[PDB]
């Protein structure tokens, strides 16, 4: 009876798994994605400093 | 004559002794098999329930 009722927690738990796997997964590409944008950022600055008269 | 009274209580001491040893030698069988039998009953039971929750899992 006890074991019966687990059914639904033992779904929560392999569900809760496979989420966890997905959440850092989508998080670490959010991370990523806005990382890549500072890399552009910071070439975009390096070209900026090209031109004499804004750097002047 | 006698031999008759001699043969009665031989067999007298006899069967007294022998059919009530062989009944408590039975007595000890009977135990130790309700012991075997119920875990084996138990072990039945226990692979139904294993079986009937592999069926929700």
């Amino acid at each position: 009876e006890k074991k019966e009722k687990q059914i639904e927690q033992q779904k929560k738990i392999q569900m809760s798994n496979l989420m966890n796997q997905a959440r850092l997964k989508v998080l670490r590409a959010r991370d990523d994605l806005i990382t890549d944008l500072l890399n552009e950022a910071k070439q975009r600055l390096s070209k900026v400093v090209k031109d004499t008269t804004r750097y002047q | 004559s006698q031999s008759q009274g001699i043969q009665q209580l031989l067999q007298a001491e006899k069967r007294a002794a022998e059919k009530v040893s062989e009944a408590r030698k039975r007595k000890n069988r009977r135990l130790k098999q309700a012991k075997e039998e119920a875990q084996a009953e138990i072990e039945q039971y226990r692979l139904q329930r294993e079986k009937e929750f592999k069926a929700k899992e």
